[PDB]
RNA sequence: UGCUGACAUGAGUAACGAAAAAAAGGUAUAAACCUUUUCACCUAAAACAUAAGGUUUAACUAUAAAAGUACGGCCCCUAAUUAAAUUAAAUAUAAAUAUAUUUAAGAUGGGAUAAUCUAUAUUAAUAUUUAUCUUAAAAUAUAUAAUUAUAUUAUAUAUUAUAUAUUUAUAUAAUAUAAACUAAUAAAGAUCAGGAAAAUUAAUGUAUACCGUAAUGUAGACCGACUCAGGUAUGUAAGUAGAGAAUAUGAAGGUGAAUUAGAUAAUUAAAGGGAAGGAACUCGGCAAAGAUAGCUCAUAAGUUAGUCAAUAAAGAGUAAUAAGAACAAAGUUGUACAACUGUUUACU
RNA sequence: AUAUAUUUAUUAAUAUAUUAUCUAUAUUAGUUUAUAUUUUAAUUAUUAUCAUAGUAGAU
C-alpha cells in the first residue's frame, strides 16, 4: 500500500525513461500537403487548406445578419441618450480579452 | 446526523450576544472591553 | 478606477497605517514603487516628508 | 466553466478573492434583519404617528436660505 | 370641502405661479451650506425630463429639493431616493478588509428636460482620456505579478 | 362584503356607459424597474391586469412587481366612445399576447440586441418594451379607425416618447379624425399626484 | 385505542360547557417548575395546555344573598367553581363549589 | 390510482342552449392586427432650453474643463483672512454661495474623472 | 515521533465530487464562453415568488426609485425575558452582588382609514382543537294533495325589468356550469378548558420624513476548512390521471456542470435475464425473490368486546384469459422478554 | 394570412413557397375544466420521446 522506503534518483528515472512504451516517438509519418507545400500527418487533410476552404465557405453561405430599421436610422445624440455607455465588470473585461486565453492554429513548416 | 455546521448566523442574536453595547452594559463585558483595548486590539466586539 | 472611495473617508484606521509606514521600512515600501513606474517617470531622487 | 480562461482547478473563488475576513465591522442599512434600522442621520424632522405614518414638523425641517 | 392629495396638488400649483417655493419652507434656517451635490450622467432608465445626483448621506429628500430651489433656481417636483450598499474592498489580502462608503443617490423630476454635452474626443481633451492611466494601471500589474522568465518577456 | 371593484373584471361598453367613473379612454404604465407597459381601462390596476398582460415570463421578459412606486403613466388616450376604448384595449391585450407567445421570433427579429445576442438592457431595464407599446398603441389605434363629436387625443407623459411626428403617428386616417397628441401637465408631483392629475384629465374631456 | 382502555372521567351534565367570565380570569403563567435562578427546583412540571388562572373568593367578605348562576370546570383546581351574583348589587364572582 | 378496473368519469353537466345567458362582450380584437417594429423615442420632439438651470452644473457647457479652460496655480489665490474681514455679511454670504457652487461643479468632474 | 524553512519520495500514480449531448456560426482563435436549431434532464422542481445569511456575487459605477390601500421596517402596544436603571433606613449580603417592587427595554405576535380611492396631527369637552352532519326547506322526475328516487340549500356579480329619492341613489323581482380553493358568516362538538397591552364628538390641520427593494436563496452567491451528493424557513407550484401534494407524463420556465476523447481485459460497483433444481447456501433465508385489484363485498379462532385480532388469512364481484406503465399493497404460526403509542448511547 | 408567378377585369380565379390551427367575453371571490359566444383557429396516415430496455412475446 505504501512506499517502504525513499526511491532513489536511479530506480525512478529508469522506471519514467527506460522503456521504450513511455518514450516519446519520433513523427516519422509527416509528408507533404498537394494544395500547399508544407508538412501535414500521413493519410490526414492539412489544416491550412480545409482551414482556408472552410472560410471561403463561411463568407459565401453566410446568413445576412438583422440590423433593425429604426436603431439604423437613429441619431447619434438620440442613441446616446437612448443608448448609454457602462462600466463592464472585471470577468467582463477578462472575456473581451480573448487573446489573452485563445489559440490560434499556426502554421506547418514548408517541405523541402 | 452530521456534524461541523455549529455556526448558524443570525445578526440580530451576534448583536444581542458578542455586540459592542452588550459588553458595555454588563461589568464583566466592560472588564473584556478593558482587557482588549490594553493588549491593543482593533476590533473590540462584533 | 470605479471607486467611490474619494467622496467619503473610509477604513481611516488602515489608511493612516497604510499612509503612515516606518521610516525604517521606507526602502521595502519603495522598492516595489520604483519596480511599479516606467523609467521615463521615475526619479531617483528621495521624496522627502512634508 | 465558470470563467473560459481558468480551465484547470486553482484555488481561485467563485467570486472574490477570500471568503474570509473581519466580522467585526460597523453595520450598515443594508445589512441585519427587516426589523433591523440603522438609518443616516436624515431625518429628526417631524414625529411618528400612533398608527405608523409620520407628521412633518416645519419648524424643524432645514431651509437652506 | 376636497381631499389631501388634491389640496396638496393646488397648493404646489399656486406655489407654481407665484414663483414662489412649490412646497411648504421649513424654518430651520442653515445660512451657510458646506454640502455639495455631484451631478451625475443619465441612466437608459430616466428620461430627458430627469436629473440624479450623488447627495450628502446626512441628505433629506426635502432638503435636496429646497436646496435645489435656493441654490440653483429648479424646482424639483418628485425625488426619489437610492442609498447604495457599501461593498467589501481591501488594499491587498495582507491588509483589513472594510466597506467601501454607502452613497446616497436622489433622482429628480422637472418640468423642462436636459440632456448632457457629448464627451470629448481624446486628441481634444487632456484628462478625459483614459488610454494612459489604464496603460500605466497595466504596466503595473505586468510588473509586480512578473514573477520569472516573464520579465524577458515583451511589455504589452 | 362587496368584492369586486371596478378593475376587478373586465368591463364592456354598457358597463361604462351605467357607470361613467371616466370617459372614454385608456391608460398606459411604463414600469421604472424593467421598461415593461401595462395598459388599463382604469387609472388603477391590480395584479389580475399584470396576470392578464404578462402570461409568458422569462428572464429577458420578468413578470412586474406589483409595487406601486415603479409604476408610472406613460401615456393616457382618450377616444370617441367607450365602445372604441375597450376595442383598442383589446387590441393592445392581442398584440401584447401576439409578441409574447404567438409570433415571438418575429418580435424579438425586430428588436435591438447586443453583443452576445441578448435583448440590449441596462440593469434589468430593457428600453425596447416601450417603444414596442407605443409602436403597438399606434398599430391598435389604427385598427381600430379603420374599422370604424369629440377630436380624440393621447396624453403623453413627456414628448420625447415619439418616434417622429413625421415618419410615424401621420397616417392619413388619424389626420382625417384629429387626432391631438397634448401632454399631461407638470405643475406639480407628477408621480405622487398622479392619480389627481388623471382625474383632472377625466373631468376636463366630458 | 390501548390508551382509551383505561381512560375514566367523571360525568358532570348539569355542569357548564362554555368560558368562565373574562373580567375573572388572569393568565397562568407557566414556569417549568424553575424558580428565579432559572434553574429546576421542582422536578417533573412542564409544558401542558394553556391556562387562565380563576380569580375565585376565598374571604367571602361582602355578605347578603347571591344566586349560583352557573357551575364551571376549572383546570387550576381539582373542585368546581360556582359563578354568584349577588342579588342586591349585580356583582359577579367565583367561589368553591360546594 | 388509475388502473385497469377504473370505468371512465362522466362528461361535465352542460347547460341548455336556451338558458345560457349571452355574453356582455361580442366583438373582440381586430384579426387584422400586425407586429410593427418599434418606434424609438426621438431628442427633435425636445425643446431643452438653453438657460436649463441644470447648465449651472456644467462651466461654459463643457462636459469637462481642459487644463487651458481651467485657471493656472499662479494666476490663482483663495481669499486672506484679513481681506473677508471688511467685507458686508450679505456680501460673505453671496461669496460662500459662489464657492459652493463651483465646488459642485468641479465635484461632478471630479467625481467623473 | 525535536522546532522553523526549503525541497524531495510515493507520481505525473489516484483523483477531477451523483449528471446527455450534437451541429452550425461568433472566430481559416474554443470539448469548457455567447448565439441559433436539434436532443435530453427537473417539473407540489433543478420553475416562479420570498425569509435568513453572506467576500455585491447582480443584467454594475451612466448601480438596486415608495404618503398609504393582498408593502415591510421605523412608530404605537405589549409576551417570553433583560436592565452598574428605580425605592438615616425597600430587603438581604465578606466585596462582587442577590431579592422584591417600579420604570424602561424587548417580536417570533396585536395595530384606524381606504378605487366610490383614503388621511394617521393639534386643541377643547364628557380567537385550544376539530366539524359544517342529520333533520327541515323548497326544486326535479317516476307513480296515485301525499309517497318514492335524485341532486340543491348561509355569503361573494353582472344583466334586464320594476317601485321610491332626484342619468346619480335606495329597495324588490327575474336570468345564469361542474370540481377544487379562499376569505368572511353562522350555528357547536370534545376536554387537555384555549395570550398580553394601547375612549368618543366638535373645531382647526395635513405640502406627506427616514431605512429596506439588485442577484443569489433544496444553493457555485448561506452553515459545513473545498464552486463539498450533507444542513437550511415560507407561499404558488399548466393541463391530462387519479382518493391524493401517491405515480406517469411535462405546457411554460430553468438547466445540461473546472474535466474531455476513446476503449469497454481481469476486477469492483450499481442494475436486467436465466435451463434443470428450490435453502442443498449460511451462524442465521443475510441478500434477493415473492403482490391474480388499490374500489365494492365478505372475513375465524381467541379476546381485556375494541371489526382488538383486521388492511385477518383464504375467497367473491367488476376487469382480464398468452402476456403487454409506474406507484400503494409482501404470508401463517409457536415460544422468551416487555402491557400498549412513546424515549435512549448526535458519530459502533 | 403573407410572398412569388400565371390568368382575369388593384380586383377575383389558379399554381408554387412559407407561417398559423391561437385568441378574447360569459356562467355571483380565485383556479381549472366544460359549454356558448368570438375567430381561419382541421381531422385522418406515419413517426419519435419518456415511464427499469415503460411492460410483455419472440429473437
Ligand atoms: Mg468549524
Ligand atoms: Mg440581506
Ligand atoms: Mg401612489
Ligand atoms: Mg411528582
Ligand atoms: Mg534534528
Ligand atoms: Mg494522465
Ligand atoms: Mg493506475
Ligand atoms: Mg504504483
Ligand atoms: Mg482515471
Ligand atoms: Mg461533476
Ligand atoms: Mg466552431
Ligand atoms: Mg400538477
Ligand atoms: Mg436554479
Ligand atoms: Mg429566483
Ligand atoms: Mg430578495
Ligand atoms: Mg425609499
Ligand atoms: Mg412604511
Ligand atoms: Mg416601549
Ligand atoms: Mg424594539
Ligand atoms: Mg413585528
Ligand atoms: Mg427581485
Ligand atoms: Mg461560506
Ligand atoms: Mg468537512
Ligand atoms: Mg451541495
Ligand atoms: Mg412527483
Ligand atoms: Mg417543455
Ligand atoms: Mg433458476
Ligand atoms: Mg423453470
Ligand atoms: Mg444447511
Ligand atoms: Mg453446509
Ligand atoms: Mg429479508
Ligand atoms: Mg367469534
Ligand atoms: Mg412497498
Ligand atoms: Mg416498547
Ligand atoms: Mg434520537
Ligand atoms: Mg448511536
Ligand atoms: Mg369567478
Ligand atoms: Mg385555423
Ligand atoms: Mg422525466
Ligand atoms: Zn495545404
Amino acid at each position: 500500500a505504501v512506499p517502504k522506503k525513499k526511491v532513489s534518483h536511479q530506480k525512478k528515472r529508469q522506471k519514467l525513461y527506460g522503456p521504450g512504451k513511455k518514450q516519446l516517438k519520433m513523427i516519422h509519418h509527416l509528408n507533404k500537403c498537394p494544395s500547399c507545400g508544407h508538412y501535414k500527418r500521413a493519410n490526414t487533410l492539412c489544416m491550412y487548406c480545409v482551414g482556408q476552404i472552410s472560410h471561403i465557405w463561411k463568407t459565401h453561405t453566410a446568413k445576412e445578419e438583422i440590423k433593425p430599421r429604426q436603431e439604423e436610422e437613429l441619431s447619434e445624440l438620440d442613441q446616446r441618450v437612448l443608448y448609454p455607455g457602462r462600466r463592464d465588470t472585471k470577468y467582463t473585461k477578462d472575456l473581451k480579452d480573448k487573446d489573452n486565453y485563445l489559440e490560434r492554429r499556426v502554421r506547418t513548416l514548408k517541405k523541402d | 446526523k452530521s456534524r461541523g455546521n455549529t455556526y448558524q448566523p443570525s445578526t440580530l442574536k451576534r448583536k444581542r450576544t458578542f455586540g459592542f453595547l452588550a459588553r458595555a452594559k454588563s461589568k464583566q463585558g466592560s472588564k473584556i472591553l478593558k482587557r482588549r483595548k490594553l493588549k491593543g486590539r482593533w476590533f473590540l466586539s462584533h | 478606477s470605479g471607486s467611490y472611495q474619494h467622496l467619503s473617508n473610509v477604513g481611516s484606521r488602515v489608511m493612516k497605517r497604510l499612509g503612515n509606514r516606518p521610516k525604517n521600512f521606507l526602502p521595502h515600501s519603495e522598492k516595489f514603487i520604483k519596480k511599479s513606474t516606467p523609467e521615463f517617470m521615475k526619479s531617483d531622487l528621495k521624496e522627502v516628508d512634508e | 466553466l465558470t470563467r473560459p480562461w481558468k480551465k484547470y482547478r486553482d484555488g481561485e473563488l467563485f467570486y472574490g478573492l477570500s471568503k474570509v475576513g473581519n466580522k467585526r465591522v460597523p453595520l450598515t442599512t443594508k445589512q441585519g434583519n427587516k426589523t433591523m434600522y440603522k438609518g443616516t442621520r436624515a431625518s429628526g424632522i417631524g414625529r411618528h404617528t400612533k398608527f405608523g405614518g409620520y407628521v412633518i414638523n416645519w419648524k424643524k425641517v432645514r431651509t437652506y436660505v | 370641502d376636497i381631499n389631501v392629495s388634491e389640496k396638496i396638488y393646488k397648493w404646489t400649483k399656486a406655489g407654481i405661479e407665484q414663483g414662489k417655493e412649490h412646497f411648504k419652507v421649513g424654518g430651520n434656517k442653515v445660512y451657510f451650506p458646506k454640502a455639495r451635490i455631484i451631478l451625475l450622467r443619465p441612466n437608459a432608465k430616466h428620461t430627458p425630463y430627469q436629473a440624479k445626483f450623488i447627495v450628502p448621506k446626512s441628505f433629506n429628500k426635502l432638503d435636496l429639493r429646497d436646496y435645489l430651489y435656493h441654490i440653483y433656481g429648479l424646482r424639483a417636483m418628485n425625488i426619489t431616493t437610492q442609498l447604495l450598499h457599501g461593498k467589501f474592498n481591501r488594499m491587498n489580502l495582507q491588509t483589513t478588509r472594510f466597506r467601501e462608503p454607502q452613497i446616497k443617490k436622489m433622482t429628480i423630476e422637472m418640468e423642462e428636460p436636459f440632456i448632457w454635452p457629448e464627451e470629448p474626443r481624446p486628441d481634444e481633451n487632456s484628462f478625459w482620456d483614459s488610454t494612459t492611466p489604464d496603460n500605466m494601471e497595466k504596466y503595473r500589474e505586468e510588473r509586480l505579478n512578473c514573477l520569472g522568465s516573464d520579465a524577458n518577456k515583451p511589455g504589452t | 362584503m362587496k368584492v369586486n371593484h371596478s378593475i376587478s373584471r373586465f368591463r364592456p361598453a354598457s358597463w361604462f356607459e351605467k357607470t361613467k367613473i371616466i370617459p372614454p379612454q385608456v391608460y398606459i404604465f411604463r414600469n421604472l424597474e424593467y421598461g415593461q407597459v401595462l395598459y388599463s381601462q382604469f387609472p388603477n390596476f391590480s395584479q389580475t391586469q399584470v396576470d392578464k398582460l404578462f402570461v409568458r415570463p422569462n428572464w429577458s421578459n420578468r413578470k412586474p412587481s406589483l409595487r406601486r412606486d415603479i409604476w408610472k403613466c406613460m401615456c393616457v388616450v382618450n377616444l370617441q366612445n367607450y365602445k372604441q376604448s375597450v376595442h383598442l384595449y383589446q387590441n393592445l391585450c392581442r398584440l401584447r399576447y401576439l409578441r409574447d407567445v404567438a409570433q415571438r421570433k418575429e418580435s424579438d427579429k425586430l428588436r435591438k440586441k447586443d453583443s452576445n445576442g441578448h435583448v440590449w438592457y441596462s440593469g434589468q431595464y430593457r428600453p425596447t418594451y416601450c417603444q414596442e407599446a407605443v409602436a403597438d398603441l399606434r398599430e391598435s389605434l389604427l385598427k381600430v379607425f379603420e374599422n370604424a363629436a369629440k377630436k380624440p387625443s393621447i396624453y403623453w407623459e413627456d414628448p420625447w416618447r415619439m418616434g417622429d411626428k413625421d415618419k410615424h403617428w401621420n397616417y392619413d386616417v388619424f389626420n382625417a379624425l384629429g387626432l391631438e397628441h397634448k401632454l399631461i401637465q407638470r405643475v406639480g408631483n407628477i408621480a405622487r399626484e398622479e392619480s389627481v392629475i388623471l382625474k383632472e384629465l377625466a373631468k376636463l374631456e366630458s | 385505542s390501548p390508551g382509551l382502555r383505561w381512560y375514566r372521567s367523571p360525568i358532570y351534565p348539569y355542569l357548564y360547557k362554555g368560558r368562565p367570565v373574562r373580567a375573572l380570569t388572569v393568565v397562568r403563567k407557566k414556569h417549568g417548575g424553575r424558580n428565579n435562578s432559572g434553574k429546576i427546583t421542582v422536578r417533573h412540571q412542564g409544558g401542558g395546555h394553556r391556562n387562565r388562572t380563576r380569580l375565585i373568593d376565598f374571604n367571602r367578605w361582602e355578605g347578603g344573598a347571591q344566586t349560583v348562576q352557573r357551575i364551571e370546570y376549572d383546570p387550576g383546581r381539582s373542585s368546581h367553581i360556582a359563578l354568584l351574583k349577588h342579588n342586591t348589587t349585580g356583582e359577579l364572582s367565583y367561589i368553591i363549589a360546594c | 390510482a388509475r388502473t385497469k378496473f377504473t370505468k371512465p368519469k362522466p362528461k361535465q353537466p352542460v347547460l341548455p342552449k336556451d338558458k345560457i345567458r349571452p355574453p356582455t362582450q361580442l366583438t373582440h380584437h381586430s384579426n387584422n392586427l400586425r407586429i410593427t417594429e418599434p418606434i424609438p423615442p426621438t431628442t427633435s420632439n425636445l425643446r431643452c432650453p438653453d438657460d436649463h438651470p441644470l447648465w449651472q452644473f456644467f462651466s461654459n457647457k463643457k462636459f469637462i474643463r481642459s487644463a487651458d479652460d481651467l485657471p493656472p496655480s499662479s494666476h490663482i489665490r483663495p481669499w486672506s483672512i484679513p481681506e473677508l474681514r471688511h467685507k458686508s455679511f450679505n456680501d460673505l454670504h453671496s461669496l460662500w454661495y459662489n464657492c459652493l457652487r463651483e465646488q459642485n461643479v468641479l465635484a461632478r468632474e471630479n467625481h467623473l474623472l
